[PDB]
């Protein structure tokens, strides 16, 4: 490998000398205490190296020796139930060894090196092998982990480590050309996973909340970007996506979240419980928590280490979600960075090529078939914090280029505490085409009509609201009072929903549609009764609409006896009105 | 026929790259550079003097290093293998197939960057061109020959407009009433910068309604690399140039999200340090755009034409 | 207010042109430095 | 529809490719097979010559040990030094003065340089 | 020690030193010149050629011949000790009350290392100010950075002081209660004037909140490293105490913007292109590192808390430092120059001010149980009564009902009695009275925010237990 | 109909069949002109 | 060289009634029409190319679009001088340099174009000089200062670019020839802001 010494340190540049052959973007240890950094340029026999710690100390002389990679993860069985930095670094490993403050220039290896696995080989010697292939399985909590072959690696098996307990180190298979494969491998979080096709998404990505998956959904394998101004609600929706989505695995990263912020997401998280299996839900999450005081190049490197580790998880099989928390913070690095470079900006600041590192973030999400021949799925829902709350910033314009769904949370809906903040005619969702056949073919095929007569009740009020302006409600005439009527009870019965509240924080599919059915059959009803000639306000008193406004909070198993009772209800006290 | 391979690399930063001994390699070269690893990226020269020749990576340059990288030079100027067996197939921007089958037999290769038309060469578009849509046939008509965008917005569907004009654009002889039969049809599709999703949308639309056929596409990805944006254009109109002025073809061609052209154009402008115009975009955009857009035509004594419509997103409307 | 939205995304243009010019200006002083110290120490 | 049409064409892309590729492994199957003859020499001889004249101010010579005993005479008379290596086979490569420079002749090389006029030529010649 | 004398180079605030490739990269140095005297530099690059110095103070009489260098130190170090407590800074350390210098346990870095995230604790027990506005309406939770955002001519040091002054824990409150635990104040002043010195010398000393408190005073015509210095050394201070001796610290940063002016010209001076609107790139990595060394850990009593005050440019809440500050911060408390000009001390306005954190240290256990919904009816009404302000000027008072005028009454009851306290302490007893005698204004009924146990238990006392003596 | 289809595959077997009979009769020659052509 | 430059006193009738009547130009005088496009700049010059008094009009594409160009070429040559009853085309002069053809041949195509008008000044008529785009000429000049690696000004135009324009349209102007006869140049340059 390539050891040099340093020339020259002015801030965290340093210019090391004797470094000829030293590659581009590759990750060096500087100084003594080993301060790591990546070479940014090369000039002769000199490399420049930035250092993601502080340089105070360095002198020169010192030696610097090249890693030889660039920067990459550690693909491999212990991954879940941890936390790391944005450079996969395991921080309750650094903080058993160190306190509480992380001293500069502390090497741990991400995946534990002390622990056994429980082996189960799959391939026999003389086996061909080919890049995603499954050499052989691991269990790993509720989950069988799959030892994959490296995806750039070829050959044909010549031994095969028999089943046993093993610590990752061992080479559980060894290739005729000598090659060693054991249960991890390392990839470079720049580059893409490659896989054998990409597919359209077909089938929802389930977060149990009724805005989003009813009126905006997004895909099993989409984009999804959910912005607002302060106090919006994005945080809270995150972490709800992250408690009750549907996804096998969940990687979260906080890329430069406020220290308490971050408190919350560590010490919340591991209370609570998981729905398919019932055990914790940190065994099937991976968290990536860099706060605002973490080097820059951590912070920056955060969302490729989180897309890098859901494509391993897609490859095993399953299906990821990602969560990004304030991408803005991630563009705020990507701008100091670009600072310390001494490159030009374009437009806000920002460097002319944010557009690009959005796109190759974002582009990565979908649903393909891996390499080994299994069906995977990568979902990103990142979140957006314009600084005025205005969608012109630089980072929301290149995200609403590249997302199909569009999550817009209002600071008007927000300081009326109508959580979630989801504007309706805002926000937007170009899978809702796609997805129709899934539900058509799970529960009804009435549902995507059902669906479009409740955005056109949330459009008929929408006009309207200019005469409830001018005048209150009660001016209106039947019709208009009764479709405001209608819509007062769909925001505040459908579109509402409360994260810490302990039975409204989830919903089902045939629950949000037997709510929909239940509304729209009163809907109906009224409608009836209207040209009936009976007196509108007649209606509000009706019981019914107490019924309606607690078919929010009732259990999961309570509903299939509460729907029914509401629907008999609603047929009768509707005939029994004179 | 020889292989010529320079090493005397003398300085990488960011996207460009030092070659000490270099008073072959003429400006605006293709070269390839390849790293001990063994893979080869390519590059272009963009400053050749007697100390060094300047190179631009066309992707990052994560992986040189002073030891081991070479250069060696491909052609002296950009071009492309052009055939009229393309119609009906998909390429990805650098002009490699992308549908599966195998590459194309080149009949000619002519420079990708094209050469300007002489206005006496020129004559006057006169012919009408039928979109099939009724505010753009009646009020706004198209005509063989015309460089007409359509100026879209953040969520308006550009695509939508673009796919529909692709399926029903026609001549329409029968109006004309010359005596002559019908005449070839033939659109290029150019997409810059567009997600997997409208990959999928585009050849969907395509290859649903037949116009795959009669259609050539040229598909630049949002994750490619960022000079693969740039040179997209220009192949689709120098495919649409041969088509029209050596085989009598009417070739509409549809470039969507100039937009993205123009953001990877402010990316490598300010990766070489040159002074920015009115929103950070290159003082050169002008001139850039034009380069595109003034390639299309009907020239005289030929009975091709070049249509270009460019669809572009308007920033904030 | 259209208009006074208008304006204030006119002048913010413009101030951002002006603070791209000085950078320009700053880089470009900042080379000739370099090259100063290199030519001369 | 025309989808009928569309396997026709399909195929017959298909076809063509696969005679192409039969093409293409025969020439590089006999270009492999080439020093097996006794001519081998003498065109090595010209590419090294050739490859000179490439380089005015050549200084080095590389070539397969079986090679060196043809190009000593070419090196004494083109004065250049001559080393051998573990270097490709049907041709011959320099390097320049500086030696930051080289060039290379092996006939694979040529081959891959010309292929695309070759490609042409054959498909033209074949239907 | 090693003298170094190569020096080929003095222009503004930097020299240079030639054979000097000992000196360690931010090494703090003393530069002695032909008289004897000595001045203090910063090692800012070191090469194999030369070594960059930046010399605080000036240079107005260094020469290439007779100056010579030497070390210090090869990183700057604070001996800190628990016999800080009641004693007076320069900013680099250098006591300036007169008294003999201090005895370090131990001399510990200036620029601290980062506490890990799984290290922390979620901040759950809340400061009492004295304030009612912050107290009751916007409270300040141990581990929280809560800035103060004021304007050019306002009186933020008057309430930084008060503060000080008055700030205590209320472990009585706690739970079933208990009797004392340590507290102390780091207060930093960066960039302050004489007048201001003064001012905070004489609030200090004459109330005994010096016994309690570690100042660090950085004038304006003091050198601007040692202003980028002070606000570490406060906080190396306020962690030994708070992770070290259990202490509970509330540390004041006098004036965030002249912080981040000195850092600007500190970074022209390094030849540093700047960021957006002139300030440095890394402005946001900065103020990071000095906001976020606050907090609570796990397995540790003490705590660091944070009231940084920024003076805003031009009122301008989008200028860059505000801005990032709010971007790394947990709230705000704005000062409003309306109330300023009308005689209300201090002027905080409740409409624009915020604490993210006020729920985890309000509530049963902690404060009292009302405490959220008083907060949050004295919100609305208040914005309420301010909109009906605004109308009565174009409507008159007759054509309001009488809602609206019982809201008018509200709003300038609330700003002459429960926003204007002057300078009297008030505990969060007191406060929470006088926030119930003033919604007992209006009728019962109209508080929605509030349940009805609240409003039966503590509704109808009398206004007169303020009004009648303020 | 998928009769047309089937008969559709059908002619492009026979196609295809047909390129490659067209085919070897000249292969030989083709390849003769690649090797004088890229010989020096 | 002229002997004297005179004072204009008889109008440049354009044939178009706003400009004719509101908003006169004299013979020797200098107009500018700026724009945004769409505006109608080429189809006022083209116009004013049309159906003005000048004996000989010179006009300049100096970086504008080649079909402006063929559309001249193809139709003038069928109208009508005004002033001779022969084919349009014979007393106008093109000079041409479209979009994409090279850059700093616009600086050269406008003193090439001023230089030919001044000429047939010199001859003894009036002329009027079109000057498609001076934008693009301004462009040409930022390009090359750029290279040249100087100070820009404003918005990157170099320093001189004023000085530059106030040459150009400070050749025009009536004259009494060197030769004793009278002539005038006139001046209409667009600009593409
Ligand atoms: N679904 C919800 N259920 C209950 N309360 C909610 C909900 N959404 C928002 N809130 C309330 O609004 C507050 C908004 O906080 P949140 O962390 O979601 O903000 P954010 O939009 O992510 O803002 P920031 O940019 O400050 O991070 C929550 O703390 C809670 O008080
Ligand atoms: N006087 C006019 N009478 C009728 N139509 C006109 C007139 N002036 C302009 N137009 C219309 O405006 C269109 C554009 O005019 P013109 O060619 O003069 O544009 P321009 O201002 O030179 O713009 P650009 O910047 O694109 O070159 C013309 O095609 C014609 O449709
Ligand atoms: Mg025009």
């Amino acid at each position: 490998m390539i050891q040099g010494v340093i020339q020259k340190i002015a801030g965290p540049a340093v210019i090391a000398k004797g470094m000829l052959g030293a590659r581009m973007y590759d990750i060096c240890k500087v100084g003594e205490e080993g301060l790591v950094g990546e070479i940014i340029r090369l000039d002769g026999d000199t490399a420049f190296v930035q250092v993601y710690e502080d340089t105070s100390g360095l002198k020169v002389g010192e030696p610097v020796v090249s890693t030889g990679l660039p920067l990459a993860v550690e693909l491999g069985p212990g991954m879940l139930n941890g936390i790391y930095d944005g450079i996969q670094r395991p921080l309750e490993r650094i903080r058993e060894k160190t306190g509480i403050y992380i001293t500069r220039g502390v090497v741990v290896h991400a995946l534990d090196r002390e622990k056994k696995w429980a082996w189960t080989p799959m391939v026999k010697p003389g086996d061909e092998v080919r890049g995603g292939m499954v050499l052989g399985t691991v269990p790993e909590f509720g989950f069988t982990h799959k030892i994959l072959v490296p995806p750039d690696v070829r050959g044909r098996v010549k031994e095969v480590k028999p089943a046993g307990e093993y610590t990752v180190e061992e080479p559980v298979v060894v290739l005729e050309d000598g090659t060693e494969l054991k249960m991890y491998h390392t990839w470079p979080v720049r580059r893409a996973r490659p896989v054998q096709r990409k597919l359209d998404p077909n089938t929802p990505f389930l977060t149990g909340m009724r805005i989003l998956d009813v009126l905006f959904p997004v895909a099993m394998g989409g984009t999804a970007a959910i912005p607002g101004p302060f106090g919006a609600g994005k945080s809270v929706t995150q972490q709800s996506l992250a408690k009750w989505s549907n996804a096998d695995v969940v990687v979260y990263v906080g890329c430069g979240e406020r220290g308490n912020e971050m408190t919350d997401v560590l010490v919340e998280f591991p209370e609570l419980t998981d729905p398919k299996t019932g055990g914790p839900l940190m065994h099937r999450t991976v968290l990536i928590a860099n706060t605002s005081n973490m080097p820059v190049a951590a912070r920056e490197a955060s969302i490729y280490v989180g897309v890098t580790i859901a494509e391993y998880f897609r490859d095993q099989g399953f299906s990821v979600a990602l969560m990004a928390d304030s991408t803005s913070r991630w563009a705020e690095a990507l701008r100091e960075i670009s600072s310390r470079l001494e490159e030009m900006p374009a437009e806000e600041g920002y460097p002319p090529y944010l557009a690009a590192r959005l796109a190759a973030f974002y582009e990565r999400a979908g649903k393909v078939i891996t390499l080994g021949g299994e069906e995977g799925a990568v979902t990103i829902v990142g979140a957006v914090s314009p600084p005025g709350g205005d969608m012109s910033e630089p980072v929301t314009q290149s995200t609403l280029r590249i997302v199909g769904a569009f999550w817009r949370l209002d600071a008007s809906l927000a300081f009326r505490r109508h959580f979630p903040a989801i504007n309706w005619n805002g926000s937007y969702s170009l899978f809702t085409s796609a997805l129709d056949p899934w539900y058509r073919e799970n529960v009804a095929e009435d549902y995507p009509e059902l669906r479009d007569a409740i955005s056109e009740l949330l459009q008929r009020e929408a006009g309207l609201q200019e005469i409830v302006q001018l005048v209150g409600p009660d001016a209106l005439q039947d019709a208009e009072r009764l479709v405001i009527e209608v819509g007062r009870i769909i925001r505040e019965d459908f579109l509402q929903q409360n994260a810490y509240h302990e039975v409204d924080a989830y919903c089902s599919m045939k629950k949000a549609y037997g709510i929909m059915k239940m509304i729209l059959a009163f809907y109906k009803e009224a409608e009836a009764a209207i040209k009936r000639g009976v007196s509108i306000d007649e209606i509000l008193q009706l019981p019914v609409l107490e019924r309606i406004g607690r078919a929010r909070y009732v259990s999961e198993e309570e509903f299939p006896a509460y729907f029914e009772e509401a629907m008999k209800e609603i047929q009768g006290a509707f005939k029994a009105l004179a | 026929l020889l292989k010529k391979e320079y090493t005397g690399i003398t300085y990488i930063s960011g996207p460009l790259l030092f070659v000490e001994n270099a008073k072959d390699l003429a400006y605006g070269a293709i070269v390839d550079i390849k790293d001990g690893t063994g893979r080869v990226r390519g590059g272009q020269v963009i400053e050749v003097s007697e100390e060094y020749a300047v190179i631009q990576v066309f992707e990052e340059t994560t992986g040189l290093d002073l030891a081991t990288t070479s250069v060696s030079l491909v052609e002296d100027v950009a071009r492309l293998g052009v055939s009229k067996e393309m119609l009906g197939r998909r390429f990805n921007g650098i002009g490699k197939p992308i549908d599966g089958l195998p590459p194309i037999t080149p009949e000619k290769r002519l420079p990708i960057t094209g050469l300007p038309l002489n206005p006496v060469a020129r004559r006057k578009p006169e012919q009408f061109i039928q979109t099939g849509i009724s505010t753009i046939d009646v009020m706004n008509t198209l005509v063989r020959g015309q460089k007409l965008p359509i100026f879209s917005g953040s969520g308006l569907p550009a695509n939508e407009i673009a796919a529909q004009i692709a399926r029903q654009a026609t001549v329409r002889p029968d109006l004309s009433g010359e005596g002559e039969k019908e005449e070839p049809f033939a659109v290029v599709f150019a997409a810059m910068g567009i997600t997997q999703r409208e990959l999928s949308y585009f050849i969907q639309e395509f290859e649903r309604t037949g116009a795959l056929s009669r259609s050539v596409l040229f598909l630049n990805k949002a994750d490619d690399p960022t000079i693969e944006r740039i040179l997209t254009p220009r192949m689709a109109l120098t495919v649409a140039e041969y088509l029209a002025f050596e085989h009598d073809y009417h070739v509409l061609v549809i470039l969507t999200d100039m937009t993205n052209y123009c953001e990877a154009l402010r990316e490598i402008g300010a990766a070489r340090e040159e002074i920015p115009g009115r929103r950070g975009y290159p003082g050169y955009m002008y001139t850039d755009l034009a380069t595109i857009y003034e390639r299309a035509g009907v020239v005289e004594g030929k009975k091709g034409s070049v249509t270009q419509i460019p669809i572009l997103s308007m920033p904030d409307d | 207010i259209p208009g006074i939205r208008a304006q204030i995304r006119f002048i913010q243009q413009v101030l951002e042109q002006r603070e791209r010019e000085d950078t320009f200006r700053l880089k470009r002083i900042k080379g000739k430095i370099e090259a100063r110290e290199a030519e001369e120490e | 529809e025309s989808a009928g049409e569309l396997l026709v064409a399909t195929a017959r892309t298909q076809a063509r490719g696969e005679v192409l590729e039969e093409v293409r492994r025969r020439v590089r199957e006999a270009l492999e097979a080439l020093p097996q003859k006794p001519e081998w020499p003498e065109v090595v001889r010209k590419l090294a010559l050739e490859a000179l004249e490439a380089l005015p101010g050549a200084k080095a010579l590389v070539a397969n040990p079986e090679d060196l005993p043809h190009l000593e005479a070419l090196a004494r008379e083109r004065g250049v030094e001559l080393q051998a290596e573990p270097a490709l086979r049907l041709g011959v490569r320099a390097v320049g003065a500086e030696g930051k420079t080289q060039v290379e002749n092996s006939l694979l090389a040529r081959l891959d340089r010309a292929w695309d006029a070759l490609s042409s030529k054959v498909a033209q010649a074949l239907w | 020690k090693k003298e170094y004398t190569g020096i080929t180079y003095i222009s503004g605030p930097l020299l240079f030193v030639e054979n000097a490739k000992d000196l360690a990269y931010g090494a703090i140095v003393d530069i002695k010149d032909g008289t004897g005297r000595v001045r203090g530099g910063q090692v800012i690059e070191v090469s194999e050629e030369y070594a960059v110095i930046q010399v605080f103070e000036e240079t107005t009489g260094l020469d290439l011949a007779t100056t010579s260098v030497s070390l210090v130190e090869d990183v700057a170090r604070l001996g800190v000790s628990k016999e800080m407590l009641g004693r007076r800074f320069n900013g680099i350390g250098k006591p300036i009350d007169g008294l003999p210098p201090i005895t370090p346990e131990k001399r510990l870095p200036i620029t601290g290392l980062p506490l890990n995230p799984v290290a922390r604790r979620k901040p759950e027990q809340f400061i009492q100010t004295g304030i009612s506005t912050i107290d009751v309406m916007n409270t300040l939770v141990r581990g929280q950075k809560l800035p103060i955002f004021s304007g050019s001519g306002l009186p933020a040091n008057e309430i930084a002081a008060q503060i000080a002054r008055q700030a205590t824990v209320r472990p009585d409150l706690s739970g079933e209660g208990e009797k004392e635990e340590p507290f102390a104040v780091v207060f930093a002043a960066m960039g302050i004037t004489q007048r201001e010195l003064s001012y905070f010398i004489q609030e200090f000393e004459r109330t005994g909140a010096l016994s309690r408190s570690v100042l660090f005073l950085n004038k304006a015509d003091d050198p601007t490293i040692e202003r980028i210095l002070t606000p570490r050394m406060a906080l190396t201070v306020a962690e030994y105490l708070a992770f070290e001796h259990d202490y509970h610290v509330l540390v004041i940063l006098t004036d965030m913007t002249n912080y981040c002016e000195a850092l600007r010209e500190i970074g022209a001076a390094r030849e540093e292109i700047p960021g957006r609107r002139g300030y440095p790139g890394y402005m946001y990595t900065d103020l990071a590192t000095i906001y976020e060394r606050a907090g609570v850990v796990e397995g540790k009593k003490g705590s660091v808390t944070q009231i940084p005050i920024l003076s805003m440019p031009d009122d301008d809440r989008t200028h860059p430092i505000p801005d990032l500050t709010g971007y790394i911060t947990e709230g705000q408390i704005q000062l409003s120059r309306e109330l300023h000009r009308k005689g209300i001390y201090p002027p905080i306005d409740p409409l624009p001010s915020l604490s993210r954190l006020m729920n985890n240290g309000v509530g049963k256990g902690k404060t009292r149980e009302d405490h959220k919904q008083v907060s949050d009816q004295l919100y609305s009404a208040y914005a309420n009564g301010v909109d009906i302000r605004k109308l009565v000027a174009i409507i008159g008072e007759d054509a309001l009902t009488e809602n609206d005028r019982r809201y008018l009454q509200f709003a300038d009851a609330f700003e002459r009695f429960f926003i204007n306290q002057g300078q009297q302490n008030r505990s969060i007893e007191e406060s929470l009275q006088i926030a119930w005698a003033l919604l007992s204004m209006l009728p019962q009924g109209e508080l929605k925010r509030i349940s009805k146990d609240h409003i039966g238990k503590y509704y109808g006392q009398k206004l007169e237990e303020i009004w009648g003596a303020p | 109909t998928e009769a047309l289809l089937a008969r559709y595959r059908e002619r492009a077997e026979a196609e295809a069949k047909a390129v490659r009979e067209k085919a070897m009769a000249r292969l030989d020659e083709a390849v003769a002109l690649v090797l004088k052509e890229v010989l020096p």
